C-alpha cells in the first residue's frame, strides 16, 4: 500500500551520469543498479542509490545478472557512513521495457518485502514524462482468468527538500521559470498543459487502434473503464448557460471599470506632469 | 537594487567607545562587552578623532 | 590552566574545571605519566 | 534481545538536542515570538501540525 | 615551472553530494573525499565524491580511514568508472571558508602524495538563499619567500570571482595557501532534465480554482483599493506649488500616487483573464 | 522655543544597583549637549522625600 | 479521597515572609495550579494567622498581610469565574474576620 | 442506448420495455439505485427519470469502431482549436 | 532580473529572526541597533521600512548572520500581555443584574456611550468623564456591574488586581504601571479595571520606614 | 561491529551537566554548567529508570 514516491533529484541525475559512464562502451541501452530509500509512511522515500554489474541477451530474455556479493558489501558501506538509509528497490531505463522485470524483481524482494522499482527515461525527456513507478502484487488474474504477475502502478512526484534547492537554484542561473507568473506565463501553461492533452489522447488513440482493427488480443478491464470517461463529460444546457453569462460578466466587471480606468488615469496624469516639467525647462533655459 | 542586496550580505560593524586613546596611527577601543583593543585606523578617516 | 575535581582508578577520566567555561571529563596528553596529575592541581588544557 | 539494545543505540546516537524556550505572544498565523531560557528573542514558525 | 590562474571544474553531481552531506551532520563537520582527473597544467576537473565515516577526533589525517580507501575505490573501479583522487573535502559551519590549523597539517600529506591535491571548504548553513559559500584553496610554500607568492601570470581573469575577502584575508591567505577558481562543468541533458522534472504541472495549467475563492479575492481588493483611490484624490488635489520637486521627494513611502497604485490594477487583471480565458476553452474543448 | 525635557522622576530607580543613579549624570550632559534647556520634575514626593 | 483529584493543603502560616511581594505570588500561582487541573479542592488551614480585619495603621507588617488577603480575597471571586474548583478553610479562633471573607 | 444526448428516459418507456406496470417503476429504480449500479435521480411532477451512470460493461468489437468516430471528432477538436489560440497569441507568447 | 531583485529582497526576512532594540539611527539607511543577546552592533538598514516607526525606540527584526535591519516589530506587542479576548470574557450580560437603575446608567454614561455616540459630546463640546469611582459594603454587586461592562463593550479591556504591580525588586512595581499605560494608550480606546485599590491608595504624610 | 561503531562516537572530552527534571514523553531536560538549558527526547547510553534529578 503506496500512496506515491518521492524522488530526491540526486538519484535520477545519479542514473544519467551512470549511464554515460558506461556510455564508452555502451550497448547495453539499460542501466540497473540498487534504489537506496526512507521509508516512512504510505508515501515513500528516495534520497539515494548507486549501480550494480547487469548485463542481459536479446535471445530468450530471461539470463540475467544482479551481482549479490557487489550488492551486500557496497551497501554495507553506505550503511556505515549513513545508518539512516537502507533498500527500498533498484531502477532502469529504456520506457520500452524488458519482460525480464518479474525475474529481476522477485530475486531482490528478498531484501525489502514491499520493494518497488523506478523507470527513468534519461533519453526520451521531453513532453509529459519525468519519470514512473511501479508497483508489484500478484493476484490469479481475474475471476476466471490464468495466473499472471501483473505489475500495478503507483503515482509518482519530484520532491524537494533544504540543501538540494540551494542546489537546484544556483544551477539554473538562465530562465528559471521565474516566480509567480505574468500573463506571458499563464497562458503558456495552458499552451503545453494542451498540448500534452491531445498527446495523452493520441497515445489512447492508437491503442484502441491496434486493439479493435485486430491485432493483440483485447483486455476487458481497459475498455468498461474508457467507457465511463465518456459518460462523464459535461453537456451544454440552459442551466449552464444563464450560469455562465451570470459569473463571466462578474469576473467581467472588475477588468472593465475597476482596472481599464484607473490604469488609463494614472498615465492620463503622467500627461500632465510631462508637459508642465517640460515645458517649464523649455521656457526657462535662456 | 543589485547595490542594496550585496551591501545587505555583508558581516555588520561593531560599536566601541573611545573618550581617549593614545595617537600614532592606533588608537584603543573597549567595544561592548569585552576587552580593550589596540587597533588600526582605516584611511579614509584621521588620527584626529579623539 | 583549570582545576582537578578528582581522578579515576585503572583509566584516567578525569573531571576538570574552567569553572568560568563549564566543568569538564576529559584526558591527559601523551606528553605525561599519569602520577602527578593529582588532585586541585593547575594542568595544561588543549584548546579543542 | 542484546542485539535490540544495540540498534536501540544506533537509533539514540543519531539525535541532535534541542533548545527550551518559552512563547512571549503570537503575530500572524505563523509568526510567533520566543524567547530562550538565558538568551534572545526571536520569530519562529510550527512544524506541521503543531 | 611554476602555478597560473588555474581552475577549477567541479560537476553538477558533485555538488549536490557537498552540501547535502553538509546540511545532514550541521554540528559536527563532516568529511569526505574528491576523486576527479589532473587534466592538464593548469585546469582541473572533478567528476565524483563520495563520503567518509567520522571518528571522534574529527578532520584530520586520522579520519582518512586507508582500508576504507581501498575498499570503496576497488568497487568503483568495475562499476561506473575508477580514476585518481584530486583533493578532499570537510564543512565548516560556524564561519565561512578557511584552512585550520589542523586543515593546513593534512593538506601537507595529500600535497606530498599527490600533485597539487585542492581542497573544498564548504559551509552549509550559510548556505541557502541563492548563493553557495563554497572555495577552494592551495597551500604555498614558504620558499619562495623572496619572490611573488601566488606566481601568477598572464591573464585578466584573476581580479574575477572574488576579491580576497577580509574574513579568509584575516587567516593563512595570502601568505599561507591561495585561492583559486571555481565554475562548472555544466551541460545539456542533465540542465533540461533538472529545469523540467523540478518545476512542473501539466493537467494543473488548465484547472480553474473555481469561483468560490476567486471571485471572493476580486472583494479582497477593490475594498481598499476604494480608499487607495480617496488617498489618490488627497495628493492630486492638493498640488501646492511647496517646491514640489522637494515636496515630492520628502514624502518616498513607497506609497499612494504609483505606488500602491496600479500594482493592484494588474493583480486584478492577471488573476481575471487567466481564470476567464480558462472557462471559455474548457466549452470549447469538452463537447 | 527651547530644548524642554519631561523627566516625571520616578523612572530613576530601575532595578540596578548603579544604574538608576547614573542615567541622572547622563541625563544632564544629554540637557548639556542642547546647552538651552528646562527640565521638569514631576511630583517631588517620590525620591527627594529625606 | 471520594472521587478525587489533587488536593491541596497548604498550612497558611509559611506563606509570610519578609519580602513584600511574595506572598501575594504564592496565592496567584497556587490557583492557577487549581485552573490548570479543572477538579480540584483548596484546604487552607489556620485562615486567622492572614484573614484578620482591615484597620487604620499597622505600618511595617500589618499593610503586607492585608495586601496578601486581598489579594486571596479577590482571587476566588475575582474577574475570572473560578470554575470547577473547591476550598475549605478551617479556622479554630474565628471571631475577627474580614466581612468580606 | 442513447447517450446521455437525451437521458432524461420516460416512465412509459421502461413500462413498455419492462412491460412492468406504472405503479411499480418507482420501487423498481429505487432498487437499482439501492443496489448501486446506477445514479441518477427521479422527477414526478413530469414523471421522467434523469439518469447519471457508473456501471459499464463490455461494448463488443463492432461498437469500439463508434467508439473510435468519438475519440477522433474528440481530437480535432482539440488539436484545431489549441493551433487557433497559438496563431492568435504568438506575439505575447514568446 | 527586476523581478529576481524584488524576490531575493522579499525572501530575506522570511527567516528565524532575531530580537533586538533599534537604538539611534545614524543617517540614511544606516543605523546602530542593540540585540537582546547583548553587544551592541551597527549594521545598515533596509530601504522598505518607513523611518517613522525608529523614533528613539523600537523592538527590531534583525538577520542572524548580516545581522541587518529586516523589520519593525508592532508597537508593545508583549510587554505585559492582558487582552481579554473570547474566553476568557464575561459569563454574564448586562440584564442580569436586577435593580441598580441609576448606577447602570451611570457608568454607562463614562464608559459605554463616548464609544459609540461620541458625536453627542462633541456637539455640546463637553470633553466626556474620564475615571469612575465605585464604593460601598461588600457584596454589592460591584465586580458584577464590572463583568457586564465588559460583555458589551468592543474595546480592549486589561483587568488589574491592585496588588500585584507592588513587588520583590526596588523600582519594579512602577515599571509595571508604566507597562500597563503604555499599552492601552498604544492599543484602541480601552478599559482599565483595577481591582481594589486601597492597597496603594491611602495618604501617607511621611514614612519613617 | 556495532559495539566497535559506539566505541567511536562514544568519546572524550566530555561536557558536564546536571538532569533538573526527568519526563517520559524517557525524556529530560538538561542545565549545562555553561548554564544553558536545552532538551533532548532520547536520552542515549544509559536508562532513565536509573537516572534521578
Ligand atoms: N443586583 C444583583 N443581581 C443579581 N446578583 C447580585 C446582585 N447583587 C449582588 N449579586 C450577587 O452577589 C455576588 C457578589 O457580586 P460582586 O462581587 O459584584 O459584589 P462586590 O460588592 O463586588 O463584592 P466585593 O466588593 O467584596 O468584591 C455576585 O456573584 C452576584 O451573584
Ligand atoms: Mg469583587
Ligand atoms: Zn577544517
Amino acid at each position: 500500500a503506496v500512496q506515491k514516491v518521492v524522488v530526491h533529484p540526486l538519484v535520477l541525475l545519479s542514473v544519467v551520469d551512470h549511464f554515460n559512464r558506461i556510455g564508452k562502451v555502451g550497448n547495453q541501452k539499460r542501466v540497473v543498479g540498487v534504489l537506496l530509500g526512507s521509508w516512512q509512511k504510505k508515501v515513500l522515500d528516495v534520497s539515494n542509490s548507486f549501480a550494480v554489474p547487469f548485463d542481459e541477451d536479446d535471445k530468450d530474455d530471461s539470463v540475467w545478472f544482479l551481482d549479490h556479493d557487489y550488492l551486500e558489501n557496497m551497501y554495507g558501506m553506505f550503511k556505515k557512513v549513513n545508518a539512516r538509509e537502507r533498500i527500498v528497490g533498484w531502477y532502469h531505463t529504456g520506457p520500452k521495457l524488458h519482460k525480464n522485470d518479474i525475474a529481476i524483481n522477485e530475486l531482490m524482494k528478498r531484501y525489502c518485502p514491499n520493494s518497488v522499482l523506478v523507470i527513468i527515461d534519461v533519453k526520451p525527456k521531453d513532453l509529459g514524462l519525468p519519470t514512473e513507478a511501479y508497483i508489484s502484487v500478484e493476484e490469479v488474474h481475474d475471476d476466471g482468468t490464468p495466473t499472471s504477475k501483473t505489475f500495478e502502478h503507483v503515482t509518482s512526484e519530484i520532491g524537494a527538500e533544504e540543501a538540494e534547492e540551494v542546489g537546484v537554484e544556483h544551477l539554473l542561473r538562465d530562465i528559471k521559470d521565474t516566480t509567480v507568473g505574468t500573463l506571458s506565463q499563464r497562458i503558456t501553461n495552458q499552451v503545453h498543459g494542451l498540448k500534452g492533452l491531445n498527446s495523452k489522447l493520441l497515445d489512447i488513440r492508437s491503442y484502441l487502434e491496434k486493439v479493435a482493427t485486430g491485432k493483440l488480443p483485447i483486455n476487458h478491464q481497459i475498455i468498461y473503464q474508457l467507457q465511463d470517461v465518456f459518460n462523464l463529460l459535461p453537456d451544454v444546457s440552459l442551466q449552464e448557460f444563464v450560469k455562465a453569462f451570470y459569473l463571466k460578466t462578474n469576473d467581467q466587471m472588475v477588468v472593465v471599470y475597476l482596472a481599464s480606468l484607473i490604469r488609463s488615469v494614472v498615465a492620463l496624469h503622467n500627461l500632465i506632469n510631462n508637459k508642465i516639467a517640460n515645458r517649464d525647462a523649455e521656457k526657462k533655459e535662456g | 537594487l543589485r547595490e542594496e542586496l550585496q551591501l545587505l550580505q555583508e558581516q555588520g560593524s561593531y560599536v566601541g567607545e573611545v573618550v581617549r586613546a593614545m595617537d600614532k596611527k592606533k588608537v584603543l577601543v573597549k567595544v561592548h562587552p569585552e576587552g580593550k583593543f589596540v587597533v588600526d585606523v582605516d584611511k579614509n578617516i584621521d588620527i584626529n578623532d579623539v | 590552566c583549570t582545576k582537578i575535581i578528582n581522578a579515576d582508578s585503572e583509566d584516567p577520566k578525569y573531571i576538570i574545571n574552567v569553572k568560568q567555561f563549564a566543568k569538564f571529563v576529559v584526558d591527559l596528553s601523551d606528553q605525561v605519566a599519569p602520577t602527578d596529575i593529582e588532585e586541585g592541581m593547575r594542568v595544561g588544557v588543549d584548546r579543542n | 534481545k542484546q542485539y535490540e539494545k544495540s540498534e536501540n543505540d544506533l537509533k539514540a546516537l543519531q539525535s541532535v538536542g534541542q533548545i527550551v524556550g518559552e512563547v512571549l505572544k503570537q503575530l500572524t498565523e505563523e509568526k510567533f515570538i520566543v524567547k530562550a531560557t538565558n538568551g534572545p528573542r526571536y520569530v519562529v514558525g510550527c512544524r506541521r501540525q503543531l | 615551472a611554476v602555478d597560473t590562474a588555474e581552475q577549477v571544474y567541479i560537476s553538477s553531481l558533485a555538488l549536490l553530494k557537498m552540501l547535502k552531506h553538509g546540511r545532514a551532520g550541521v554540528p559536527m563537520e563532516v568529511m569526505g573525499l574528491m576523486l576527479g582527473e589532473f587534466v592538464d597544467d593548469y585546469t582541473v576537473r572533478v567528476i565524483d565524491v563520495f563520503a567518509m565515516p567520522q571518528s571522534g577526533t574529527g578532520v584530520s589525517v586520522e579520519a582518512v580511514d586507508p582500508v576504507f580507501q581501498a575498499k570503496m575505490l576497488d568497487m568503483l573501479k568495475q562499476t561506473g568508472r575508477p580514476e585518481m583522487v584530486v583533493g578532499w573535502y570537510h564543512s565548516h559551519p560556524g564561519f565561512g571558508c578557511w584552512l585550520s590549523g589542523v586543515d593546513i597539517n593534512t593538506q601537507q600529506s595529500f600535497e606530498a602524495l599527490s600533485e597539487r591535491a585542492v581542497a573544498v571548504v564548504v559551509d552549509p548553513i550559510q548556505s541557502v538563499k541563492g548563493k553557495v559559500v563554497i572555495d577552494a584553496f592551495r597551500l604555498i610554500n614558504a620558499n619562495m619567500m623572496v619572490l611573488g607568492h601566488e606566481p601568477r601570470q598572464t591573464t585578466s581573469n584573476l581580479g574575477h570571482l572574488n576579491k580576497p575577502s577580509i574574513q579568509a584575508l584575516i587567516h593563512g591567505l595570502n601568505r599561507h595557501y591561495y585561492s583559486i577558481t571555481i565554475n562548472y562543468r555544466k551541460n545539456e541533458l542533465e540542465q533540461k532534465m533538472l529545469l523540467n522534472l523540478h518545476k512542473k504541472s501539466w493537467m494543473e495549467g488548465l484547472t480553474l480554482q473555481d469561483y468560490s475563492e476567486h471571485c471572493k479575492h476580486n472583494e479582497s481588493v477593490v475594498k481598499e483599493m476604494l480608499e487607495l483611490a480617496k488617498n489618490y484624490n488627497k495628493a492630486v488635489e492638493e498640488e501646492d506649488k511647496m517646491t514640489p520637486e522637494q515636496l515630492a521627494i520628502k514624502n518616498v513611502g513607497k506609497q499612494d500616487p504609483k505606488r500602491h497604485l496600479e500594482e493592484h490594477v494588474d493583480v486584478l487583471m492577471t488573476s481575471n483573464i487567466v481564470q476567464c480565458l480558462a472557462a471559455m476553452l474548457d466549452t470549447v474543448v469538452f463537447k | 522655543d527651547c530644548t524642554f525635557i519631561r523627566v516625571s522622576g520616578s523612572e530613576l530607580v530601575q532595578k540596578f544597583i548603579g544604574e538608576g543613579a547614573r542615567m541622572v549624570r547622563e541625563l544632564f550632559v544629554m540637557a548639556r549637549e542642547h546647552a538651552p534647556s528646562i527640565i521638569f520634575m514631576d511630583e517631588i514626593d517620590s525620591i527627594g522625600s529625606s | 479521597s471520594q472521587l478525587d483529584c489533587n488536593f491541596l493543603k497548604v498550612v497558611s502560616s509559611s506563606i509570610v515572609d519578609k519580602y513584600i511581594g511574595e506572598s501575594a505570588r504564592l496565592i496567584r500561582e497556587m490557583f492557577n495550579y487549581a485552573r490548570d487541573h479543572q477538579p480540584c479542592i483548596i484546604f487552607m488551614d489556620e485562615i486567622d494567622a492572614i484573614g484578620g480585619r482591615r484597620f487604620s495603621e499597622g505600618t511595617s507588617a500589618d499593610r503586607e498581610i492585608q495586601r496578601t488577603l486581598m489579594e486571596l480575597l479577590n482571587q476566588m471571586d475575582g474577574f475570572d469565574t473560578l470554575h470547577r474548583v473547591k476550598m475549605i478553610m478551617a479556622t479554630n479562633r474565628p471571631d475577627t474576620l474580614d466581612p468580606a471573607l | 442506448t442513447r447517450p446521455a444526448n437525451h437521458r432524461q428516459l420516460t416512465f412509459e418507456e421502461i413500462a413498455k420495455s419492462a412491460k412492468i406496470t406504472v405503479n411499480e417503476v418507482e420501487l423498481l429504480v429505487m432498487k437499482a439505485l439501492s443496489v448501486g449500479l446506477v445514479k441518477g435521480s427521479i422527477d414526478e411532477v413530469d414523471k421522467r427519470v434523469h439518469m447519471t451512470w457508473v456501471q459499464p460493461r463490455v461494448l463488443d468489437l463492432q461498437q469500439i469502431k463508434g467508439m473510435k468516430d468519438r475519440l477522433e471528432f474528440w481530437c480535432t477538436d482539440v488539436k484545431s482549436m489549441e493551433m487557433l489560440v497559438e496563431h492568435q497569441a504568438h506575439d505575447i507568447l514568446t | 532580473e527586476f523581478l529576481h531583485a524584488q524576490e531575493e529582497v522579499k525572501r530575506i526576512q522570511s527567516i528565524p529572526l532575531v530580537i533586538g532594540q533599534f537604538l539611534e539611527a545614524v543617517d540614511q539607511n544606516t543605523a546602530i541597533v542593540g540585540s537582546t543577546t547583548g553587544s551592541n552592533y551597527y549594521v545598515r538598514i533596509l530601504s522598505t521600512i518607513d523611518r517613522e516607526l525608529l523614533k528613539p525606540n523600537a523592538s527590531v527584526a534583525l538577520h542572524k548572520h548580516s545581522n541587518a535591519l529586516v523589520d519593525v516589530l508592532p508597537p508593545e506587542a508583549d510587554s505585559s500581555i492582558m487582552m481579554l479576548t473570547s474566553d476568557q470574557k464575561p459569563d454574564v450580560m448586562y440584564a442580569d443584574i436586577g435593580g441598580m437603575d441609576i448606577q447602570k446608567q451611570e457608568v454607562r454614561e463614562a464608559v459605554e456611550l463616548p464609544l459609540t455616540h461620541f458625536e453627542l459630546y462633541k456637539q455640546i463640546g463637553i470633553d466626556p468623564p474620564r475615571g469612575v469611582l465605585m464604593y460601598g459594603p461588600p457584596g454589592c454587586g460591584k465586580t458584577m456591574l464590572a463583568k457586564a461592562v465588559a460583555h458589551h463593550t468592543t474595546a480592549a479591556f486589561i483587568r488589574v488586581v491592585g496588588s500585584e504591580f507592588v513587588q520583590k525588586y526596588l523600582g519594579e512595581g512602577p515599571r509595571m504601571v508604566r507597562d500597563v499605560f503604555r499599552l492601552a494608550k498604544e492599543n484602541a480606546p480601552a478599559i482599565i479595571f483595577i481591582d481594589e485599590i486601597d492597597a496603594i491608595a491611602t495618604k501617607r504624610f511621611d514614612a519613617q520606614t | 561491529e556495532n559495539s566497535e561503531k559506539i566505541k567511536v562516537n562514544k568519546t572524550l572530552p566530555y561536557l558536564v551537566s546536571n538532569v533538573i527534571e526527568l519526563l517520559d514523553v524517557k525524556c529530560a531536560v538538561i542545565k549545562t554548567s555553561t548554564r544553558q538549558t536545552y532538551f533532548l527526547p532520547v536520552i542515549g547510553l544509559v536508562d532513565a529508570e536509573k537516572l534521578k534529578p
